[PDB]
């Protein structure tokens, strides 16, 4: 025996200003293996689903994340790079494969590196002849963005309508990154300001704030048991009992 | 001067941000030891990171300063603590060769270049002041405690809430004090801990799992007392 | 219990979050690798039952 | 003993063979067959035990 939720909710943040990433790549000219960007913007509202087609972006080999399931994820610490590679070779850019990159260049340590695109380009990367996310500048001689991600509070929301806040029922919750099911209840306080989540001996969610309101919410799944069936026989009578167990 | 002194099982932050109930929970991070050669001030190297400690009795010793090699290599830290507010200045910066620091200077080094981050948020203060520096962004952590001891360092517990995030990815070798003062610099190590929570959620005890036999046996079985018998710890 | 926030060589322990960021041609290899650490669980704690 | 000398579907039988000849992430295929096959042997040895 178990209780079917009946409404799904979404508390998401009242911030909505979108990331400049319609205009990242249009932004000046990306740079050589030699220097890579790191410090990028984590304040703002992500949107990956702009563009597809009829842009420059050709490779979509991702991992861990699929490119679908990118509105209803709330993201923790985001990076982006801009660098150029020659189109010949864009195989070696990989968790796992190692050649003349992965050699004093680059080495991604098998993370969720989000989507790694290559694409084309036409219109010098000053390599040289190594620790995983360990740039070189050192001066042999002759002359891609990948948004690394960490899903393990979160400040880099996707698009999505946050809706009203209900208590006392089975009801779907997405407040971060939680999509469970439960019953919310307005109990349990003594939250720190530089703390959110809350945890118990087997690790499991019975708190989490709120963040429009601040205010502390537990949370506590519907009730469930077992179901036996009492027969006094199949030859001697028709009717039975049935027997709902903790609850 | 210089003098060497020890601590009283101290030192002690908080891991991450999420509630817990009266559990034990042993994490892994970098920690400073109980009982270490902590060293009495009155260039160090930064090493895994810093446990920063001074008593004054009406803030007459504040600001830090942080670099590998200063001048033009890696940039700058600047910590002033103002009586207003604190004021965080990340860049590069010439010479510095001491603080030195209306009756007093408003000026340490100059020759201002660029800028990364400007943080100006509410003042520390406003004794038994601790402050951790922990570096891949910069963890500041502090606590304001006020005690009753003459070379301070009591007994007891007391747990560091962590009040600054600062997201800015530089390494730093170097470690020096901005502006009679007494200060102690302790330094961090990759150590296990086993931390316990009350029923308000604030760290109220810990053991260290490479002290001690018995601190050892501590950390195996998530227990603070040790019924009689012997115990298999490690091989 | 606590052999539920065991990973078994996955990218997570619950299935919430292998059910909200991966594809579904490629979300199956993580819920078997959980299924076959938490179904010897059961059958571990049932030989040590019986 | 005699069960660590054999493959369980991996390309050799001892450790250092692959970590010093195959790739560092493409071994993770093979030493976790050594690892579930190691770990089988040991679960069933102490069952009989008990």
């Amino acid at each position: 025996f178990r209780v079917q939720p009946t409404e799904s909710i979404v508390r998401f943040p009242n911030i909505t200003n979108l990331c400049p990433f319609h205009e990242v790549f249009n932004a000046t000219t990306f740079a050589s293996v030699y220097a890579w960007n790191r410090k990028r913007i984590s304040n703002c509202v992500a949107d990956y689903s702009v563009i597809y087609n009829f842009a420059p972006f050709f490779a979509f080999k991702c991992y861990g994340v699929s490119p679908t399931k990118l509105n209803d994820l709330c993201f923790t610490n985001v990076y982006a790079d801009s660098f150029v590679i020659r189109g010949n070779e864009v195989s070696q850019i990989a968790p796992g494969q190692t050649g003349n990159i992965a050699d004093y260049n680059y080495k991604l340590p098998d993370d969720f590196t989000g989507c790694v695109i290559a694409w084309n380009s036409n219109k010098n990367y000053l390599y040289r002849l190594l620790k995983p996310f360990e740039r070189d500048i050192s001066t042999p001689l002759q002359s891609v963005v990948v948004l690394s991600f960490e899903l393990l509070p979160a400040t880099v929301c996707g698009p999505k309508k946050s809706t009203n806040l209900v208590k006392n029922k089975c009801v779907n919750f997405n407040f971060n990154g939680l999509t469970g099911t439960g019953v919310l209840t307005e109990s349990n306080k003594k939250f720190l300001p530089f703390q959110q989540f809350g945890r118990d001996i087997a690790d499991t969610t019975d708190a989490v704030r709120d963040p429009q309101t601040l205010e502390i919410l537990d949370i506590t799944p519907c009730s469930f048991g077992g179901v036996s069936v009492i027969t006094p026989g199949t030859n001697t009578s028709n009717q039975v009992a049935v027997l709902y167990q903790g609850v | 001067t210089q003098s060497y002194t020890n601590s009283f099982t101290r030192g002690v932050y908080y891991p991450d941000k999420v509630f817990r109930s009266s559990v034990l929970h042993s994490t892994q991070d970098l920690f400073l030891p109980f009982f270490s050669n902590v060293t009495w001030f009155h260039a160090l190297p930064f090493n895994d990171g810093v446990y920063f400690a001074s008593t004054e009795k009406s803030n007459i010793i504040r600001g830090w300063i942080f670099g590998t090699t200063l001048d033009s290599k890696t940039q700058s830290l600047l910590i002033v603590n103002n009586a207003t507010n604190v004021v965080i200045k990340v860049c590069e910066f010439q010479f510095c060769n001491d603080p030195f620091l209306m009756e007093s200077e408003f000026r340490v080094y100059s020759s201002a270049n660029n800028c990364t981050f400007e943080y100006v948020s509410q003042p520390f203060l406003m004794n038994l002041r601790e402050f951790v520096f922990k570096n891949g962004y910069f963890k500041i952590y502090s606590k304001h405690t006020p005690i009753n001891l003459e070379r301070d360092l009591p007994q007891g517990f007391s747990a560091l809430e962590p009040l600054v995030d600062l997201p800015i990815g530089i390494n730093i070798t170097r470690f020096q004090t901005l502006l009679a003062a007494a200060y102690y610099v302790g330094y961090l190590q990759p150590r296990t801990f086993l931390l316990k929570y009350n029923e308000n959620g604030t760290i109220t005890d810990a053991v260290d799992c490479a002290l001690d036999p018995l601190s050892e046996t501590k950390c195996t079985l998530k227990s603070f007392t040790v019924e009689k018998g012997i115990y298999q710890t490690s091989n | 219990v606590k052999q539920l926030s065991s990973k078994f060589g996955a990218i997570s322990s619950v299935l919430n979050d292998i059910l909200s960021r991966l594809d579904p041609p490629e979300a199956e290899v993580q819920i078997d690798r959980l299924i076959t650490g938490r179904l010897q669980s059961l059958q571990t704690y049932v030989t040590q039952q019986l």
